[PDB]
Formats: structure tokens, sequence, C-alpha cells
RNA sequence: AGGACCGAACCGACUAAUGUUGAAAAAUUAGCGGAUGACUUGUGGCUGGGGGUGAAAGGCCAAUCAAACCGGGAGAUAGCU
RNA sequence: GCUCGCCGGAAGACCAAGGGUUCCUGUCCAACGUUAAUCGGGGCAGGGUGAGUCGACCCCUAAGGCGAGGCCGAAAGGCGUAGUCGAUGGGAAACAGGUUAAUAUUCCUGUACUUGGUGUUACUGCGAAGGGGGGACGGAGAAGGCUAUGUUGGCCGGGCGACGGUUGUCCCGGUUUAAGCGUGUAGGCUGGUUUUCCAGGCAAAUCCGGAAAAUCAAGGCUGAGGCGUGAUGACGAGGCACUACGGUGCUGAAGCAACAAAUGCCCUGCUUCCAGGAAAAGCCUCUAAGCAUCAGGUAACAUCAAAUCGUACCCCAAACCGACACAGGUGGUCAGGUAGAGAAUACCAAGGCGCUUGAGAGAACUCGGGUGAAGGAACUAGGCAAAAUGGUGCCGUAACUUCGGGAGAAGGCACGCUGAUAUGUAGGUGAGGUCCCUCGCGGAUGGAGCUGAAAUCAGUCGAAGAUACCAGCUGGCUGCAACUGUUUAUUAAAAACACAGCACUGUGCAAACACGAAAGUGGACGUAUACGGUGUGACGCCUGCCCGGUGCCGGAAGGUUAAU
RNA sequence: AAUUCCUUGUCGGGUAAGUUCCGACCUGCACGAAUGGCGUAAUGAUGGCCAGGCUGUCUCCACCCGAGACUCAGUGAAAUUGAACUCGCUGUGAAGAUGCAGUGUACCCGCGGCAAGACGGAAAGACCCCGUGAACCUUUACUAUAGCUUGACACUGAACA
RNA sequence: CUUUAAUGUUUGAUGUUCUAACGUUGACCCGUAAUCCGGGUUGCGGACAGUGUCUGGUGGGUAGUUUGACUGGGGCGGUC
């Protein structure tokens, strides 16, 4: 894829 | 770090034992699908 | 004699000890302690089942003696001592047959005075007497329910009881909770207020005071997720529930109190 | 005297660089916080899964957690690939 | 083997936990070893763990577990009494030295001790699963006394110097010694002894407890260390031999004093404070039933018994938890010199290591360090990182302040070495000699000898004297949170949580409330100055209006309304 | 303003120059009194702003000492991979071409370097939607239900009014 | 073979009294050296309390589920 990102 | 298994027979004993599995219903059930499966270590005891 | 403290730390700054000094300073009667073994607020299932409890100081129970059956032996107090299981002080007493006990300690205690139980007994501080026997209007403290029973009423640091009245078998007493309570009349109730008094105004001034007195700190149900109580979640402060308890059960007034078996022994409620 | 001060052991984990097929499935180095207390530690005990525990983060309950793991119903059902 | 380098509050040494032959010796090098390997914690074989005293077993119990009956539950099962188990705590006793390739407080030499059985000889009221005593207990602080331990001198043995000097006020080394037994000190605690009486200690008690008198006051426990003995013993620098060059034998000097000195011991003491500090047995004493010539009890000597199981090795690690011979994690014990406040830090000792690929090159780049002209935050989201500050004494220090603080604010000055004051002073320690005496480990006086800071004056070297290591950067304005604390183990440490303080509200005790089909348990061996719940969050000044909605409290009327 | 959209509001201060900062105003889009208001000494690995010192942070990088990188010897991995005889350009084309058209260029093969492309490798997207999907959470959504609470009958009787 | 009213009943509502079911987490006794349980005596409470079946209320404390499609992405709007 994761979910880190742108988005 | 310090790992998970923090060994000590006299807890291993006490939870898992032979003595312990003894002590309740399903405890020796326990037992007894081990004994059905033809297991070598009942519960890896002393 | 109740000390302010000087601040040489914050968390001193406001503590106010209340000082006795003439409590025994020493070990306490040795024969009349048995060990008491802290609770950790939990359960025989393991539970906790009162939240908040843990840790504190190591504490020794002091027996003390509720009931007051030595009637006639009169007695002496030897000394006044310091209780942990209580915010009111005890005296050891000492009977003229060589026996010695707990009692508690009411206003006067002072080493010297003289005790004594039973339907004789001088009206006077410290005697304890059927109320069956004790004037009405009298400011009696420690209070049995049942008689016989052992005294459960008015125990805490400073507390008393007010007999009114006494039609019949029975007494109305006056409780601190301000409660109009029948009793049995012939029980035990001895007399005078409590001691201490004092210990309403200590302020105990940080955090760990409170710990090392066993108390765990209380988390606000607003503080918490959806699951774990009722109160809160809300991306911010957040509340728009009526206030209840963990367990969904309004606080802020619902009254609780389901007996029946007792209704009959009260005769007005507190406010 | 002190949840007092400076500071090793001990307990922590604020910054950075390194490391990222590591020396290491979270560390190393240089700095950093606490350091007589709500401190820290060895041994042993109790709490069990919509249950525990939670100075409260949905945190933790054996490298697993908005419902642990093992076996079972079991070839669940899948108008989808 | 000779150099060199690294740790030395460890990277040395002893264990517990855990492992489970990794120990020692021969032998082999395929596989295991991140390379080679003649080497190994690897293969194969053989060897090795010796106890009345260490530890387990054992007696004793904490948490907690189990639990005859019992209470409860559709079954399974739950809880719990009597009990019975459970150490992380209590409980009798051995030390110095030697020896094995490999164990040793276990074997050997010397010298001890503990508890029972039996016997002899004296002398005696013995006797409980029972009473009482004891065991038995917190935190902080303060010194005194003392040991370990160190330093110097003396003593002993050896040295006369690869290079100018070294017969001396010179160099090197050693100078160690236990339990036990005797003594009972510094010092801690406590008034003893007799007679009588008593509603307490479930019965009993001569014990404990309480009340009277009576008479001497010095009695009694406790107690580090020293001293004597143990000991003509041991160990021992160093010597001489031989060695299959790893080692192995033999012999053997002095072995005193002064000063310093712990975080150890006296001390489970002493002083003080609030948060008020396990249990039970062993031990002592008391008697009941019971036994009275007996048996038992006490002492001296003699003798006999003390089984069984553990004991190798690693143990901050290559032997344990980490899949690895893994830069990680792992509790306890010991702790030398020089400088130092120090268990910091730097260099060393004892001892232990150089980390299981190396050899050369001297590119870019990357990692880790050192220095830099002039400039000095222009960098950048941001001084990120670096750089700087850094010790001790004295002088000196603003707003503000809850009167403590702010403060190490800020900022100054001195600092080495030599001589003198003073061939070594102020101080510390303290032997002789003389007097005193309940004669002792006493005391008074006594001042040798030893030890020895800091100051000032004078002088002197360097660019520099807190010279290395180590070792705060400082100040101004402002948001938030009172503060110490807690948190997302592994991208969030914060303004979040907690907190003391505040308020509302519940709860009369078989409390509310919680776990629980129930029994029961927690709340609490508490009782409204208590307890639960909820919100708020030190402190200061304060907290206004609205009860229509929703909720809660009260409301014996009436309307509507369930089973029946 | 931890609240202000308009907003770099406006005025004052600091700077050569300040969307931040400090002080004010009040037009509070949309503060406000225990889901506390306004203050506050002290504390803080807390947020924002400033200054002295300091400097390789920067102008702008130079040299040096060590560990790799390079060479020899020994041991000896990895992800990825339809198959490869695996160039540039302009164009075509499931629409961003080493592989199609046209054309330009290029003897065969290493080693050290660098990352523009192979819509590079790595995880069957989480955002987006979809499924008559899942789960947890909410409530005056629906239907139930433990709990709490109400009465009737039973256990349960006697008197006198 | 009665409404203007009252003596014997079978029967509700309310109020007093009683003890004898039932409660007792008062006291004492025995099993028994035993804070469990039981028996016993007794005081207190007393046809209440509590419990079973039935029953109206309350019930996110807990559970299972539902919460449309079209749509020039989806939502909002609109539409059916
Ligand atoms: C250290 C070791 C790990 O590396 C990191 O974590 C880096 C730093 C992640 O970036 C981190 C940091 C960052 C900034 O990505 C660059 C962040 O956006 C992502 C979500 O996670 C990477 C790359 C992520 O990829 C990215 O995931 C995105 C969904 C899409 C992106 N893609 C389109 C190109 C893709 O490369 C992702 C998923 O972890 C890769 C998958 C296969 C993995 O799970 C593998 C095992 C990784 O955990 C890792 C290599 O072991």
């Amino acid at each position: 894829i994761f979910s880190i990102f742108v988005i | 770090m310090k790992r998970t298994f923090q060994p000590s027979v006299l807890k291993r004993n006490r939870s898992h034992g032979f003595r312990a599995r003894m002590a309740t219903k399903n405890g020796r059930q326990v037992l007894a699908r081990r004994r059905a499966k033809g297991r070598a270590r009942l519960t890896v005891s002393k | 004699a109740v000390v302010k403290c000087k601040p040489t730390s914050p968390g001193r700054r406001h503590v106010v000890k209340v000082v006795n000094p003439e409590l025994h300073k020493g070990k306490p009667f040795a024969p009349l302690l048995e060990k008491n073994s802290k609770s950790g607020g939990r359960n025989n299932n393991g539970r906790i089942t009162t939240r908040h409890i843990g840790g504190g100081h190591k504490q020794a129970y002091r027996i003390v003696d509720f009931k007051r059956n030595k009637d006639g032996i009169p007695a002496v107090v030897e000394r006044l001592e310091y209780d942990p299981n209580r915010s009111a002080n005890i005296a050891l007493v000492l009977y003229k047959d060589g026996e010695r006990r707990y009692i508690l300690a009411p206003k006067g205690l002072k080493a010297g005075d003289q005790i004594q139980s039973g339907v004789d007994a001088a009206i006077k501080p410290g005697n304890t007497l059927p109320m069956r026997n004790i004037p009405v209007g009298s400011t009696v403290h420690n209070v049995e329910m049942k008689p016989g029973k052992g005294g459960q009423l008015a125990r805490s640091a400073g507390t008393y009881v007010q007999i009114v009245a006494r039609d019949g078998a029975y007494v109305t007493l006056r409780l601190r909770s301000g409660e109009m309570r029948k009793v049995e009349a012939d029980c035990r109730a001895t007399l005078g207020e409590v001691g201490n008094a004092e210990h309403m105004l200590r302020v105990l001034g940080k955090a760990g005071a409170a710990r090392w007195r066993g108390v765990r700190p209380t988390v606000r149900g607003t503080a918490m997720n959806p699951v774990d109580h009722p109160h809160g979640g809300g991306e911010g402060r957040n509340f728009g529930k009526h206030p209840v308890t963990p367990w969904g059960v309004q606080t802020k007034g619902k009254k609780t109190r389901s007996n029946k078996r007792t209704d009959k022994f009260i005769v007005r409620r507190r406010s």
C-alpha cells in the first residue's frame, strides 16, 4: 504490495 | 536478538510430558492417536 | 499533622503527607500477623475481574478484632500502629488476663487509656456495646449488622454512624453515605469516631504514589477502538454515545441496585 | 530528602550513514534517552481464541493477528482466471 | 622457537541454564572446515566423571497445581475441605597442599568436623501430628572498625651490564600460608536474680503472656578482625640434572615491618523514612495422653553408619537460542599495576588471542578516516552530516519564577616542570619510654618511624601545560504537552496513552461490578475518608445560556397493553 | 490559530530581498469554556523562526591513509530465461519496434567502466471498477438472542380484619 | 324462592399477625485437630426472597444477514 506508494 | 525457543526441561516436561499429557481426557486422546499412528516417541521425555 | 513538601523536584512540589508522630515506629506485634499475598485483581479463574489492580508494596496482615467479645475484662492500649491494610490506625491493646489484640483506633486513642466491652462498660470512646445499650445520638463507629456477626459499618478513617432512633427490636442508623438503615439493635457497635480523619487530606503528588499503593492506570473509554470498548474511534476524539461501562450498561445515573431480600431494612436512601 | 542532577554497568531506541541475494528475516558504527525507580533482572507460576492481555497502537498472545496454530466438516462455494 | 601486534570489568577465570562425549590419547583426510590442511569441536578406536562434608534425593514450605469425601454440572467436566505436591527462598557438617594425558573440597599427604545407632561410665523426668520461642526478613542514608588488596622499606637469592656511565641513595626477582581449635576484641542489643498470684496461649504447662513485691546492679546474648595454634608442615625465587626436546624429575633462600585500602565483612547492625516490608520446618523450650526400677533424657570416652544419583567438556560461546565454525541474544561469580573521581578512559600484568582464503597491484567508483588557500550556511525541504564545545578551583551570571529554580545561564582568570617556605610542611598513622589499672586484644601520656595534600614566592622550557584518551556548544522569540514515565517487537516516541489533581455517577455489603449454565472466585479478609464506572488532566484565573430532541432520576392518578 | 477557504489578508518588526517567523487587527469560510477556555515557572532525543561560534554543507573541489573495486592462485553462489544469427534512423503496426517497410551504418571476440532501452527483475494490483465475493467495525437498518426487567401458575401454608 | 343489605360458606384485592415450607455469605455443637459439606440446636428473615414454565418491556452486550440495476469509469443527479 504494501500500500506504500504514491496513490 | 532473543528468539522464540528458550529451552528449559522443567517447563518442557511440565507442559508436554507424559504425566501432564496423562492428566486430562484429551491429553490421553493425544497419546491414543499417537499410539494408533504407531509413533516411536509418544511424548519426548527422559 | 498535614505537611506540604518543598518543590525540590516536580512530583514533590504538590505532595502533602500526613505525619503522625505518635505512631509506633518499628515492627508490629508479631503473633497477630499472617501473610496476605497480592491478588492482581484476578479471579480463581485467572481472569481479571476487577481492573486496575496490581503491584504495590508487600503488606503483612494485622488481625483486628471487629467482633469485640472479651466482655468484662478491661485493656489498656499499649501503642498505636500503622496498618497498611486500611485507612484507619490500629491500637495494640492488652487485656488484663494477659491477652493482646488489635482494635481499630477511635479519634481519642492515645496510649494508656482503658477499654472494655459488654453490656456494662462505660459509655466512652472505644468501648463496644450492643446498641440495645448505647444512648440514642451517640457517634458509634465500627458497627455489626447481624448480632454477633462482626462489624462492617464505618471502619474507614474518620467515619462514623449516628444512632437516631430505636423502636421495637430495631435501631435506625445514619450511615456516612447518608442512607437510613435499620439494624437489629442487639448489634455490637464501638463508641466514637474512627481516627486519622486527616487521611482525607493527603495529596499523593505523583504517578508512582498511586502505583505503589497497588493501583494500576485507568485507560479511558474513548481512548480505544470499537472492539475494545463501546467508546470512541472517531478520527479525532469523538463520542456521540450515551456514556457506558465497558460492558454497555450506562454510567452517569442508573442505580443498578437490585436486592429485595434487604429492602425491608433501608428506611431512606441517600441522595 | 528526591518518579532530583552529571555519568559507566544495566535498560532504552531520537538522528545519520552503512547494510538491503545482509555478518543480521531489524543489525553494525558514530552520536542519543533513562540510569534509587511507574527502575531493571534470573527462576517458577496464572490468564486461551470472539477468548486472553493491552499506561491504548488493533499493540502483543512462539519470525503468524480487524480474530492464533493443528486436525476435522472438506473435493466449502467460485455465474471468475 | 625469536620477534611483532590485539583484549585485559576481557577477547582472562569459575559456574548455572542449555547442550550431551564436544573432554584426553592414538590413528586417518574421502565427506564436514567458505582455501590448503600433516591441523580440528570432522571419521574410526581406546581411555576418562571416585565425595558422610559440593549438589540432587531428603526435611520445610511461596506462588500455584492436584484433591478421599464433598458442593455443582445434559455427558465430558467445574470448584474446593482434610490433605498432598511444588524453589526462584529455610534446613548438619572440610580445609591448605599434592598428584592424572584426561576428575578431584570426591584420589593422595597433613590437619578437621557433622548427625544418628550401639556399648561403657557417670547424672537425670522423659514424653506429642499440640503451646510458646526462634528461624523472620522493607527502602534509603551515615560513618566508624576491619580484611581482601596494594605500595615502600627491611630481609633473601641473583646481577656489575653488546653503547658514554653503573660497588651504588644502582638493577631483577621472591617475600605465600588454610579450615579447625583456643582467645571473645572494635562494636551491636538487652537491667539481671528470687518468691507469690492470675478471666490469655482450644487440653496441659514449670514455657510465653499479665500483676505484685524482694535484692544486687554487672549479668547475659550477639560479634568482624587480630593474636596463639594448626605449621620443624606446605608453598616457595632460584638452582642441578637429564629428557623421546612436549616436558619430567630433584633440591630449595628469605618468608618481617610500615603506610595505604575497598562497592567485601562487622551490618539480619546503627540512624531515618513511608509505600510499613514471605511461609513452614530444622533448632530451643513447655507440658497432655502416656511411662515411672524400666524406657527415655544429659555428659565423657570408645566405636559403627552416612546409602542412592550428579561430578568429563563448552557455558557472553565454533559446544546454549539464532537453519551456518552466523559482527546478534544469554543469569551469577572473581577483578592486579601507572595515570584517574571512576567497574569511565588510555597503556600494561596474570592469562588469552591475530578472528580458516591468501599473494600483488596502488585506476574510476563505493565504504571508513586525516588535512586544506580565500570565503563561512552562499548548501538544503531543514545546518542533514560534519565542525565546534568539552576538566578543576576561584571570580561572575539576565528576563522570569510555583522562590526550588532559571544556572554549568552568559563570561572571565589560573593550570607544566624546578627550587625554597618545610634536607617532607598542614594532615594522617603511630612503636618505644614513664605513670595508671576491675592486669587487658584495656586505658592515659607519649612522639620515633612511616605516610603526606594544597598554598605562596622565586626560577625555567615549548608555538602550545585541563597538552593524549576522555570531556556540555551557547543565546533570543514562539506553538503543544505541566512535569518523571508509556506506546505501534520489525517505516509513526509525538501534540498520542498514562499520570497526580478535578468532577459526575453507581455501590449499605450475600455491595455495585467482573469470570462463571452452576458451585464458587475476584471486588476485600476491604465497608462510603471505601469500592466500581465515566469524563477531564499539575498549577493560576475561571468554567456563561438552553431539558425542545435523545438518555437518565423521580412520579400508588388516569388512557393503552402479555400470558392467564 | 495544531481551527482562516478566499490567503502570500492587512499593519508593524526582523532581511539587500521573508508564501515561514515574532507582534497586532477581527472580515472567527468553520474558537469558546472539564469530547474544558485563557494563562503558566520548570521540564522535552517535541514543532516553527532568529543570532554568535563553527566549519568541505556550499562556491569547487585538491591531496593523503586505510577496506573493496583491478591481476594471480584456491574454493565457488544468485535472481532471470519461448527460441535467438539480440545495430542506428524515419515510418508502419494491438496505436511508444533489435525482429515489419525503407534506408543509413557496422571486420570476428574480450576486459574495465556507466545505466538511456530491452514498456529491465522482483509481488496474478492496493487506487479504479466488477462478483447477486470475504471479513471485521457502526447504528433509531432487518430478524433473532445472552443479559436486565414485568406479571401469571408451580414450590406455597395458617390466621383475623 | 331479592336490589335497598349481612350470618355460615367455596373464591379474589388490600392490611395486620403467626410458623411450618423456603433463605440465612449470625452464634454455638458433632462428624473432625477441617474457614469445604452435612447433621444438630438457635437467632434472624419468612410464605417474602429465590428458582422452573409461561409471558409483556428493554436489549449492537452478542450473532446472522440485507443495503437494486442502468451509467460514455464509479459516486452524486436522473432514470426504471
Ligand atoms: C529491502 C527489501 C525489499 O525491498 C523493498 O521493500 C523495496 C524498497 C520495496 O519498495 C517499497 C518502497 C517504495 C518507495 O517503492 C519503491 C514503496 O512505494 C513501495 C510500495 O515499497 C519494493 C520496491 C516493493 O515493490 C514496489 O511495490 C509497488 C506496489 C509497485 C512498484 N513498481 C510499480 C515499480 C514495486 O517495485 C515490493 C512490493 O516490496 C517488492 C516486492 C516484490 C517484495 O515484496 C520484495 C520481497 C521486497 O520486499 C524487497 C525487495 O525484499
